[PDB]
RNA sequence: AGAAGCUGAGGAGUCCAGUUUGACUGGAUAAGGUGUUCGCCAUCUCUAGCCUCAGUAAAAACUAG
DNA sequence: CAAGACCAATCTTTACACTCTGTGAGTATTAAAGTTACCTATAGCGCCAAGTGCGCAAAGGATGAGCTAGTTTTT
């Protein structure tokens, strides 16, 4: 039961301290060199404990002259066992004379009673120092203490990548050292006589055979461990994943009646295993762990209160981490190594305990994958996933592909708590401006959401002294508080703003909240997708959709086209002809040359009619953008959608015109108009393909994309710069 | 790092000495008309003018040059991440404690030692023609010819911005020597500025013997340093350093504790008692604290009885906030290392609660 | 030798000690009690143990729950 | 008062010269290719010229405003 491990100036460590160990400690990270160095440090310390000749470790820097390894052992249970008046034995008295004798004879009669016998925890500290001349020194100059500590807190290391299934040495080592039997009372002669009596035709034949064999094979006598192993083997009835399972089960079972607490390290438990196999392994370990637990009403024979040993895992599989988090819960922790700016291993704790039972039950592989990331982007809606995960868009920016995007709500963000592991896993939370400010039409005043109030309270810092450069934050907070009323004026019947633009306020709040890892977009995703500079591309995409997806419903195209041309007017009745001729179909048949020409002429006439109507009904060319981004489930300027406007009963003419456009001409676009339909991916792919065809150079196409889409490109560039700043540290 | 001609041409000297480079003129030294002569007891502090070519060069050297040369971990002063608590922490594992001080640490730093220490990191070339070298040009911005100490020549004076880094770089060699000496004896060594702390975890009288003092003096004599015989302390099982008490009853595998004396907290307790007894803020800020608003500092009369009150309120709240910050720094140090007595933790928690309540009361009274 | 010592200049009242009939000099208020490695140390309790003026440069850590 | 104990790295290796192609006895005796080769970065605030600056610190309207600044250690 180790509590603290400290390493100073060794290998890749400057000053690293590990504490607050649990039963199911798990180690993850990108810097495998740090894990290897930690394992080497532990093995070196335990080899020097047992007086073995090994090579001393190297120094991180040569401007020092010492390297220290410090270990702290929680010697509380052993003290309670030994100091009791009931236990009178050789081993107990020897342990007291070795561990608790020196530290207790220097205390008076006041500290011993009622001050160290109620709830105190006893600690033992051992320090190992390596000098510049390859000299090794101990803080305690007594080999007996080191031997007792080694035999009371054994260390076991398991490597699964290179493991031999034909060797059972760890199993026998665990069995031999976790028994409460004295095997020296079994005399050889009586056992030989018993075996001879059991199998013999003439008395004494087996004994004579054994004597003749021994007289020829005379070698060194058996040691105690060999004798106990032979006795166990003759007693039992028989002899990668299975070996590890057996080791863990034996370790858990045999320690329930002993005061020896081993420490186990396991490397890559999931090598060459199915995910279901790893999940079953963790589940079986948890079931065996819970079988021997005696807490509260759970009592009876076979249930104990003995503490469990410490287990460390080195894994690269999200499945094992997910199972460990879901099953063990409060009895586990997650460690992250990473590096530093100049190059040095770190150790941080990642939050893995959740107070929400729904989150634990709904825990899946995406949450575990969030652990194995170097930059997380949190978004609310499902359109952000469709926009940021586009393959063509990420092809041109080989720096945002190293970040993972996750959909999280307020409760999900609170449960995850990304701020705890801020130095290990950088993150950014992207939200909309509507989450902070709410605008109304009937009452000409803004309002502040509770999230804005919480952010203001967090930014406000009482109990502080003066600091230059901090008064600006206070002034901004005061302005945000006083902008509560903010009387304004809306034109076009509560549709636009006189002069606010929602841009200066957004920039100021972004500057204020950058310290909290937040970014508030001026508009929604659909607002950024279609802007005043993207109208030609949107129109071209609509035209391509009309040209391709629209096909003749009738199996015979020529006869149907001729009949509908002779039945409906080509100019005045173009809309009914388009509605009754062309339909959306997955398969696009190839027609004759004359039929293709007629279809192309009809499509061109329809395109001309729609563009003329669009440019005639609306004049300022901004209401076109507003209608386009509002029909695709969006809000603009006033933060109002179709349902909100209908409930508010405002802008009747605009809503009626939009309804007429939807139900009269753009009937084919309607299925690709609801939320989470797939128009974002198609539009992005078409735009990227067009710009790639037009411009060959990567710089030119990137510049054109930045010009067409300012906001999303700015977000991507900022994330890429943040990743590049911390690329060296978060990379093995 | 290796500074060459272009580095000094662009980074170290961007605009202050650009006029003297094209004209092929030697970089002047710091004259006696640009440095003040502040006095405090038997100590002399040299202050340079805030508007001078050398001040900007010193700041640039401190930020870009004197921040990458490796140091020794035994030095925990004037280094990022270092603190007095980290200077006292390693000695909790020891049973015997010894303290030593260096006499005239900054005044005894030889200039040639500084030049030799900084030579490997500066390219050997002539900055200005064939008259002045780059190393000499850089070093002329850190030294000063003291009129009162003309016998010793020119030294690096206390009060300049680049002095602590130069001191650490110079004393790195001595720190290495002392650490190597102490490692063989099993003694933990730490240094803060010119104070050395030694701790022995074993049961022995090595730190109470004259042999240790003789060895330290012999080591320090290589570079011309001396110890102060009036500040030598050697004790067992308990030591007090400026109100910080380190205790360890002894024994194998024993861990000590660090606390603060009652005298260390006397002033804050007196201030809290006076504030709870409704004492005027003028008396509290003048008697207990040493803050006083002189009438000469007043520039414009305007209104009289409104700026003194707010000045005193701000000074009181700043003092309370600073002491609260100090106490919670102690709490954070405990959380990181867990080497603080529990009763002291309870006491400081109560004191922090009382201080926060007093600050809230002061703010409410000011608002009313 | 050497090394410290010290941010200074003071003033009013009171006490002690010395010289001295009449003034001067020296020491002194973050109090009292307890234990001490006797340290300019630790700990405990109050009602918290005098006033005025000058001077105050640099580098690091700390705004938690 | 003097005193053994006087850092690490400074880029890294590798290697005979002559006329003779096998052998060499200086009072004080490395060096030239190859492969790299590293990063330093900013302070009150606002404004217009958009960072190379200018103004101002009363608004404001170009020189009345008004104007504080933490603890501890070294020292």
């Amino acid at each position: 039961t180790i509590e603290s491990i400290r390493v100073k100036n060794l290998l890749s460590f400057d000053d690293v301290i590990l504490r607050d160990f649990r039963d199911i400690n798990c180690i993850i990270g990108r810097n495998n060199v740090g894990k290897s160095n930690l394992l080497k440090v532990i093995r070196y310390f335990y080899a020097k404990l047992e007086n073995k000749k090994v090579i001393p470790l190297d120094f991180h820097t040569n401007y020092n002259a010492v390297g220290e390894i410090t270990f702290t052992f929680d010697t509380t249970r052993i003290k309670k066992i030994v100091t009791s008046r009931k236990n009178n034995g050789r081993f107990h008295k020897h342990i007291y004379n070795t561990l608790f004798k020196s530290s207790s004879v220097k205390l008076n009669f006041e500290e011993l009673i009622a001050r160290k016998n109620s709830t105190n925890k006893s600690f033992f500290s051992l320090t190992l120092t390596i000098c510049k001349d390859d000299s090794v020194m101990w803080s305690v100059d007594d080999p007996k203490v080191r031997s007792l500590l080694a035999t009371l807190y054994p260390f076991l290391y398991i490597e699964t990548r290179h493991i031999d299934l034909y060797d059972w040495n760890p199993i026998w080592k665990l069995i031999s050292n976790l028994n409460s039997f004295n095997f020296d009372d079994v005399d050889h002669d009586e056992l030989v006589n018993f075996l001879d009596e059991k199998i013999s035709s003439r008395k004494g034949d087996y004994k004579k055979y054994i004597d003749r064999v021994v007289s020829v094979i005379d070698t060194k006598p058996y040691t105690y461990k060999e004798k106990v192993i032979n006795y166990i083997k003759v007693a039992i009835k028989g002899d990668s994943n299975k070996f590890l399972e057996t080791l863990l089960h034996l370790l858990i079972t045999l320690t329930r009646t002993e005061f020896i607490s081993p420490i186990v390290y396991i490397d890559e438990p999931e090598v060459g295993l199915h995910p279901k196999l790893a999940e079953s392994f963790v589940s079986n370990l948890n079931k065996i762990y819970s079988k021997f637990k005696k807490t509260s009403e759970l009592s009876g024979p076979g249930r104990y209160k003995t503490p469990y040993p410490n287990i460390f895992y080195s894994t690269h599989s999200p499945s094992i981490l997910k199972q460990t988090i879901k099953l063990f819960g409060k009895d586990q922790q997650v460690l992250h190594f990473s590096k530093k700016k100049d190059g040095s291993t770190r150790v941080n704790k990642i939050n893995s305990t959740y107070s929400d039972e729904r989150f634990l039950n709904i825990f899946s592989d995406n949450e575990a994958r969030l652990f194995f990331s170097e930059y997380i982007v949190f978004v609310e809606g499902a359109t952000e996933l469709e926009l940021f995960r586009n393959l063509s868009l990420l092809n041109l920016y080989p720096a945002f592909s190293l970040a993972d995007i996750y959909d999280a709500n307020e409760v999900i963000l609170a449960n995850i708590n990304p701020g705890y592991s801020k130095a290990s896993i950088p993150f950014v939370i992207i939200k909309d401006i509507d989450t902070l400010i709410d605008y109304s039409i009937k009452t000409e005043k803004f309002s502040l959401r509770p999230l804005f109030e919480k952010m203001i309270k967090e930014l406000t810092k009482e109990f502080d002294y003066y600091d230059t450069g901090f008064g600006r934050v206070r002034k901004e907070i005061d302005l945000f508080s006083d902008i509560q009323s903010s009387t304004k004026k809306h034109m076009d019947s509560g549709l636009f703003f006189k002069r606010f633009s929602l841009h200066n306020l957004s920039s100021r709040i972004n500057k204020v909240s950058r310290k909290l890892n937040r970014y508030f977009m001026t508009t929604t995703i659909e607002g950024a997708l279609i802007n005043e500079q993207s109208l030609p591309y949107f129109f071209n995409w609509i035209g391509d959709v009309i040209l391709t997806q629209m096909t003749i419903n009738n199996p015979n195209p020529d006869k149907f086209i001729e009949a509908m041309r002779r039945r409906y007017n080509i100019k005045s009745q173009v809309v009914p002809l388009f509605k009754s001729v062309f339909c959306i179909g997955l398969n696009h048949p190839v027609y004759s040359s004359a039929v293709d020409k007629q279809a192309l002429r009809i499509k061109l006439s329809f395109l001309n009619y729609l563009k003329r109507k669009v440019y005639s009904d609306f004049n300022n060319e901004k209401e076109i953008v507003l209608a386009l981004r509002l029909a695709f489930g969006g809000k603009t300027e006033t933060q109002y959608t179709l349902d909100k406007l209908r409930k508010d009963g405002e802008a009747e003419l605009f809503r009626e015109k939009i309804k007429n456009y939807k139900n009269n001409e753009l009937f084919f676009l309607e299925p690709q108009m609801t939320k989470t339909s797939g128009w974002v991916t198609t539009f992005l792919n078409y735009t990227i393909e067009k710009i790639t065809s037009e411009e060959s150079d990567d710089d030119r196409i990137r510049q054109k994309l930045s010009f067409i889409f300012p906001e999303i490109i700015s977000i991507i560039e900022q994330a890429s710069s943040s990743i590049e700043a911390e690329e060296s540290s978060l990379t093995g | 790092i290796l500074v060459d001609k272009v580095f000094y041409e662009k980074i170290l000297s961007v605009e202050s000495f650009k006029e003297n480079i094209i004209t092929q003129s030697a970089i002047p030294k710091i004259s006696n008309k640009e440095v003040r002569l502040i006095s405090s007891g038997s100590k002399i502090f040299y202050a340079i003018n805030n508007t001078s070519p050398h001040s900007h060069v010193q700041l640039r050297l401190n930020r870009f040059f004197l921040s990458h040369i490796p140091l020794n971990s035994a030095a925990k002063a004037f280094v990022r991440g270092g603190s007095y608590l980290k200077y006292l922490e390693p000695h909790i594992y020891g049973s015997s404690y010894c303290r030593l001080d260096i006499s005239s640490f900054f005044n005894n730093i030889s200039f040639d030692d500084v030049k030799q220490s900084l030579s490997p990191y500066i390219k050997d070339e002539y900055l200005i023609g064939t008259e002045q070298k780059l190393i000499d040009a850089i070093l002329n911005s850190v030294g000063y010819e003291s009129p009162i100490r003309k016998d010793k020549g020119m030294i690096i004076p206390m009060g300049f911005r680049t002095s602590p880094a130069i001191s650490n770089i110079v004393f790195r060699k001595m720190d290495l020597l002392i650490q190597d000496f102490c490692a063989k004896k099993g003694v933990i060594y730490s240094r803060y500025a010119d104070d050395m702390l030694f701790s022995n975890p074993r049961e022995s009288k090595l730190l109470m013997s004259d042999y240790f003092i003789d060895e330290i003096s012999s080591l320090l004599s290589i570079m011309g340093f001396n110890i102060n015989q009036s500040k030598y302390i050697s004790r067992e099982k308990e030591i007090s350093i400026n109100g910080y008490v380190i205790e360890n009853k002894g024994g194998n595998g024993s861990i000590g504790t660090i606390r603060l004396s009652k005298s260390k907290l006397n002033t804050v307790l007196k201030v809290t008692h006076a504030l709870a007894q409704n004492i005027p803020y003028k008396n509290i800020c003048n008697k207990y604290i040493k803050v006083r608003l002189k009438e000469k500092n007043i520039k414009y009369e305007s209104k009289k009885d409104e700026f003194e009150k707010k000045y005193y309120r701000d000074q009181l709240i700043n003092y309370l906030g600073g002491y609260r910050s100090y106490l919670i720094s102690l709490v954070k140090f405990h959380s990181e290392y867990k080497c603080v007595n529990s009763d002291f933790i309870i006491q400081i928690n109560g004191i922090l609660n009382d201080i926060q309540n007093h600050i809230q009361k002061i703010k409410k009274n000011r608002r009313l």
